[PDB]
């Protein structure tokens, strides 16, 4: 849709909806915060998509809306003003909008006013899943939430705990380093490795049968659609780097066995397992907030029987996993990302870039996003769509 | 129930002409050829009156922003519009243009 | 003249000089500063229609060049070197100017120069009233003052206090926020309603046509252009705003009756009449500095017959009007046109903005301004007008 | 290629391609740091002519990477790993290079990768001379360094010191403010002047024959090509400036006579003959960074015949020259070039500078650099070059 | 083992592109220009590609990931990104039949 | 007062000449098709000799910036160039091309 010189789309026959999607894909679930962050009656800003929402909890029911008037085209958050309980106020004019349908039904100014009821401010579906708030950037009842999220994320006695934070990169940078297979050379000194006594090789390098070690998921009968990397079933584990022959590296040769198997899903979901530890999975989203930044939501799952047990992980989690994995192990793909914004910054990297044999994952995701995305977002979706 | 207008005669193809109400809103009746078709005169997207916008072929194009409706439907044509048009009905009885009081 | 997307243009049939007038309008007077700020031999900096100028004050009077050497460009003032009463040398190769006329008089780094007295650095037109000075960004002979100033703020017994500051919004937000019938809401917990004892409506549910609700001035003896806001005449002030039915708020029910006249005047200058007192005027200007930011040049008016009058109202100003009024009652207004700023800075809000009854007051602005303006200013008249054959 | 808006460059016929030239010109040796700032394996980074680079000195000789990895074009520079003494590792997915070649030799998270040996990432020559480090931002084989250095730099007892940041300007506003025989007014009030009493007038102006003051050379055996202003001999002395005939400034009349004679040279190099003493010469350099910036080189020569003089010439320039001369005097010259960023930023400087006289010479630099550059950075060279068969 | 059997002559239309799997080497690219037969490595020299899923134009083969291209009968790059040359390996009709060489030229 | 130049034929059509005067300006003289004019020769942008630039019809294109003058008018045909050109009024005589002594 228009996001990118066409001389450059043009070029990449095989991905091209995906490099031209610079703001991320529509019509597809994102996590942006977790429940516990938004409470009742307390309306809460963010911007998904580039477009800059509301969310307010009414009932202990979530609702999204639009956060600009449509009449002057002012963000009503500047100065929030919810006068009754299932309305808000826009501080200019007072044009008010029902948060459940986002309809114009009153204006403080002018009670007469030929518009009340004839216009609608844009909402969103918002669902709660896990303890994460879900917002459906899209248009029209929403799909399934489990479509866009990786396998057993939903489980129900997966219990789930994390982080968030906005990272300086756009969203497609931070997808790739994540699945990258031969990227985990930048965690070799990570202290989860020795901490946690993992095993982890410098690189997963391309066994033989590649198409093996790849495996497209286009046959979910959820809707899921992803690629896995099966490094640990399929790929080889690289752990002496040598120089002209001569040994200079060695990876870690720890007892605990993870990332067996590493997938990313649309809209931009990766799922290492198992991971941090074996008896865990690790679910990280990179949320597209505008063409130079992305929301990393970072998320760890462990199986919980019962409260006790749920106690007793959210304690390791506080003391150990957070601190030790969560930013210990991946706050180097933080500046990872960040180092690859230059080089992709004019949309030239798409074309540049010299790919290696681990990087054939990497490539059929792009291929997958680009045929499977819901849509691509635009600046006209940000700014007022545009047709004659 | 109905209200007079003018001669059809008075009105050449792909003009306009503002129809203004006592105690009521305004309507835009439109000549497309030998077809006349009624909607009110408000555009939808603010307060234009469409009678001053410019009608090509069965499309009205609001002087405000450049929003389009098609006088038949009511529809939106051309996007910022995006609310139907209220449309009235219209009859051509003995040359004379005649507009319903009240939308279809 | 080629500031927007010219599809975008295209579009706005009502107002398209307006909405390319991104840089405000040329050949028109501006108040920039009070005549306090510019003393004898000390030359002023400042920006005004992005354009960078020098105000000295010469014999008493006061001069305008533009603050840009003709040589390489580079602005004279980032090292004033003013060697004789009535010149300026530019610090880097001593181009010498004269205040009065522009003309390149001397260059002392080459005095057989034959550029001497063959070029001439650009000269604005600047007036001093009511303490305020004014600058005639514009080319030719200027017109009176008159015409870009509202009726009564030049009046002989009127005396005027202001304020100025920049803010960070382009001059056209500002305008359209001060002559707006409903923004009042926005007004409605100001320490100036409650301890001024004012009434203030919350908004205004229109009255009679389309016609009635202004009424537009094409000509006054002195040429000015404006549009008056005649919400009130038919209209009905609304005191309890609801929701479904619900009152949540009230207005003000002061016995005070402020703003009977609020009529706004090319080149962008507001008049609110009375106020903030029922004895008083407020006058007020959007000044274009660059297409983001303008200068809100605030003043109130008073009459005075005698300096008795004029002492005590300075007295009234500083230690009421301008705490009060001026910040408390306007500071609102800052940052309601700064909230409008993303949705207009691509230009798409001229577009997609769904404007409702009392907007009908912004569009008649729009449209006299469109039709009376004395030019648009381009980025060209910054850099240097272009045309070739 | 492509730096900048076609119409502009039409318009200025005589110098199109020094215009374009706003991230330099390449393919030619461009000095960066000093030698004594660049230690045994002690990587360091750079940008030249817009390229982020890399430079190590490995048993006693430099070498220089392109700082971006072949692979997903990160700086190497963000952690840099040299885990052999030939060889530098990205710290993203361990593609090796050796510092000799550039050769991909080894990627230590795949050992049978079909890249290893058939990538090559890019290097330049590099080569130390007189304490300076020059790097070659050129392809293929490098001419003489000679060749982009003004005369004498490279004499066997020239003493070469000096001192080098990075300035905010295009390297254009700074060559054209050094080779600027009239912008000597700038430098009036310098504490050079006085504290080491020289004598320098207002401006050096238009002698009698032009073609004779200004001297083109294209005919160099060491084929450096650059213009020389002769203000002392041929030029006239300005120690009188007045404004309307009476005298409002005056030049130095100092014993020590200095900038006899002025040079300009590719690619970008001044020569300032004697200064700032009547024993010493004046070289700097005016290196692009980016279209922005750039490396202010300054160097200070002095015939010394052994360590004794080295040493004393030494302490002579940490204690007077470089706080009096390199500081003292070309402080100015640093704001000075700021002040055109403005005009020149949107490239229309270039096509609306009114020049007088005394810019003859940097006419004919402008022509000169434009007939005999070696070629013009584009910003495809700093992306990676595009062609489509 | 210095000519592999690819295929008859006749089972390529001109401008067509064939890829031949090695067992133990990388996969080559026979190209048909005309009547004329070329080849090359498969494996585009800027990346992973495969040039055999490309397009052909004339005697210029253009890689399907960014676009680069090469000139089949000299193996040079013809246009950007890709900037190193591709190994060549000589292509023989014998009987009908096409053979291409299991070694590259060397030049 | 006249100044005796040159014969017609020593310029070809559609070239410039420059005439230097001591103590004086130097002058351009024009020589459009078959016919001739003449303007003082420094641009009056800057210090370019006019002599040097392209001749357009009867239009001078400055060498320095682009900016250009109608050589009959000495008007401003093209920015920056915003100070009339010196004219002076030429006279064809027996072959032989006569510029007018002083600016008229
Ligand atoms: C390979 C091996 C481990 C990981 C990976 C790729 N990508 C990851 C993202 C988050 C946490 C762990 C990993
Ligand atoms: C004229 C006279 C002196 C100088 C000059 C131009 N340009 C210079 C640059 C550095 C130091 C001295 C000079
Ligand atoms: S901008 Fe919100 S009510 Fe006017
Ligand atoms: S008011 Fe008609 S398109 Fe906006
Ligand atoms: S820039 Fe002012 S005299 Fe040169
Ligand atoms: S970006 Fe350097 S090895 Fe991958
Ligand atoms: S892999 Fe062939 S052009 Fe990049
Ligand atoms: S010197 Fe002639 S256009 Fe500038
Ligand atoms: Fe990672
Ligand atoms: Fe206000
Ligand atoms: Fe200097």
């Amino acid at each position: 849709m228009a996001n990118v010189d066409e001389a450059i789309l043009k070029r990449v026959k095989g991905w091209a909806p995906y490099v031209d999607a610079k703001l991320g894909f529509r019509n597809h679930w994102y996590p942006v915060m977790f429940s516990k962050e938004i409470n009742e009656g307390e309306p809460k800003t963010l911007k998904l998509l580039g477009e800059n929402l509301l969310v307010n909890r009414i009932d202990g029911k979530l609702y999204c809306l639009k956060d600009r008037c449509l009449h002057r085209g002012v963000q009503l958050s500047v100065k929030v003003e919810c006068k009754t309980k299932s309305t808000i106020t826009c501080w200019y004019h007072a044009w008010t909008y029902r948060w459940e349908d986002g309809v114009l039904c009153d204006i403080l100014t002018n009670p007469t006013s030929a518009q009340i009821g004839r216009q609608k401010l844009k909402t969103y579906p918002v669902q709660e899943a896990k303890g994460c708030v879900f917002i459906y950037l899209g248009d029209g009842d929403p799909p399934p939430l489990a479509r866009d999220t990786p396998p057993n994320f939903l489980d129900d006695d997966m219990e789930i705990l994390g982080k968030n934070q906005i990272i300086k990169s756009n969203w497609r940078l931070a997808v790739e380093n994540g699945f990258d297979p031969s990227h985990i050379y930048i965690h070799k000194d990570s202290i989860l490795v020795k901490d946690n006594d993992l095993a982890l090789p410098l690189g997963f390098a391309p066994g033989g049968d590649r198409k093996q070690q790849t495996r497209v998921v286009d046959d979910d009968v959820v809707g899921r659609k992803g690629v896995y990397d099966l490094i640990g079933e399929h790929g080889v584990p690289v752990f002496e780097g040598t120089i002209g022959g001569e040994v200079v590296r060695e990876g870690a040769y720890g007892e605990k066995i993870v990332a067996n198997d590493i997938s990313i899903w649309l809209p931009g979901v990766l799922k290492v397992n198992p991971f941090p530890n074996p008896d865990m999975m690790q679910f990280e989203w990179y949320v597209p907030i505008d063409e130079n930044t992305h929301y990393y939501f970072q998320t760890l799952g462990k199986p919980c029987a019962n409260d006790e047990e749920r106690k007793k992980y959210e304690q390791e989690f506080e003391s150990k996993w957070k601190p030790m994995a969560l930013e210990g192990f991946n706050n180097d793909d933080i500046w990872a990302r960040e180092a690859m914004v230059d080089f992709y910054a004019d949309d030239k990297g798409w074309v540049n870039e010299i790919l290696f044999e681990s990087d054939e994952a990497i490539v059929a995701w792009r291929k997958l996003a680009s045929e499977h995305n819901q849509g691509i977002q635009t600046q006209a979706h940000v700014s007022g769509l545009e047709h004659h | 129930i109905w209200l007079k207008v003018c001669a059809a005669s008075d009105m050449q193809p792909g003009t306009i002409r503002r129809v203004n109400r006592v105690g009521a809103a305004p309507l835009a009746v439109y000549r497309v050829g030998d077809q006349f078709y009624a909607t009110e005169d408000t555009c939808t997207h603010g307060i234009a009156s469409l009678s001053e916008g410019t009608l090509d072929g069965d499309v009205i194009e609001c002087p405000f922003h450049g929003g389009a409706f098609n006088v038949c439907t009511g529809m939106p044509a051309s996007s910022p519009c995006t609310v139907p048009l209220g449309v009235f009905e219209v009859e051509v009885k003995e040359g004379e243009v005649y507009v319903a009081g009240e939308k279809k």
